[PDB]
């Protein structure tokens, strides 16, 4: 959806 | 350090896995996903997998031990990014686009608005070119 790691 | 958003997209990456949706990955809901995303282990071979993650040795995967393998972003094979990549890269040319990941997810089962998808692309591109070729990729998950 809106994001993962860094 | 694990943001409230992460959360949220590894309890919705958790629900692809889980098809009956009763709390629990199990080798076999393991195996029609890895199956869609054109992989092909074996019994054993699953099994092996549910144990390098099953915490409670269950036998079965369940959110917290989901969101603690995930926790494992310490990681980072450039053939093991690279079996991804590919999955990801259909037509082969080094560019994940907006396209060939919609693809991918509709093989998961899960429907993103294209607005959704084009904001996943968006998170993982670099250079703003619109696409994710191999380095953005990799970085993507290190
Ligand atoms: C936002 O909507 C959440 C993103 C969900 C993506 C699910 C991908 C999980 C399956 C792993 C496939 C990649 C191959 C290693
Ligand atoms: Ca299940
Ligand atoms: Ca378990
Ligand atoms: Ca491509
Ligand atoms: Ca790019």
């Amino acid at each position: 959806g809106g994001k993962l790691s860094k | 350090q694990l943001t409230e958003e992460q959360i949220a997209e590894f309890k919705e990456a958790f629900s692809l896995f889980d098809k009956d949706g009763d709390g629990t990955i199990t080798t076999k809901e393991l195996g029609t996903v890895m199956r869609s995303l054109g992989q092909n282990p074996t019994e054993a071979e699953l099994q092996d997998m549910i144990n390098e993650v099953d915490a409670d040795g269950n036998g079965t995967i369940d959110f917290p031990e989901f969101l603690t393998m995930m926790a494992r972003k310490m990681k980072d094979s450039e053939e093991e990014i690279r079996e991804a990549f590919r999955v990801f890269d259909k037509d082969g040319n080094g560019y994940i686009s907006a396209a060939e990941l919609r693809h991918v997810m509709t093989n998961l089962g899960e429907k993103l608005t294209d607005e959704e998808v084009d904001e996943m692309i968006r998170e993982a591109d670099i250079d703003g070119d619109g696409q994710v070729n191999y380095e953005e990729f990799v970085q993507m998950m290190t």
